[PDB]
């Protein structure tokens, strides 16, 4: 479980390159599993930026 | 030309052997014949497909 801009939900896959995807969480080429987003704006937005 | 039925055992065992080298510049629908050209040009889940 953790929060990402709605932009990088893409890097959230097996095989995927990038920022999110090579240093902040890595899946295995064999992942049996489901990715589940949803926006959270009303909970992790404030005034002036969280 | 007396000794044909020998001769042709030599050459059929050379044809035959021949052929099965030739077989490894053939690309069989991949992107290249070359092993490491395809794993220095493609990323690694694609690799696995060629």
């Amino acid at each position: 479980s953790f929060v990402i801009r709605g932009d990088e939900v893409r890097q959230i896959a097996p095989g995927q390159t990038g920022k999110i995807a090579d240093y902040n969480y890595k899946l295995p080429d064999d992942f049996t599993g489901c990715v589940i987003a949803w926006n959270s704006n009303n909970l992790d937005s404030k005034v002036g930026g969280n | 030309s007396a000794l044909g039925k020998l001769q042709d055992v030599v050459n059929q065992n050379a044809q035959a052997l021949n052929t099965l080298v030739k077989q490894l510049s053939s690309n069989f629908g991949a992107i290249s014949s070359v092993l490491n050209d395809i794993l220095s040009r493609l990323d690694k889940v694609e690799a696995e497909v060629q």
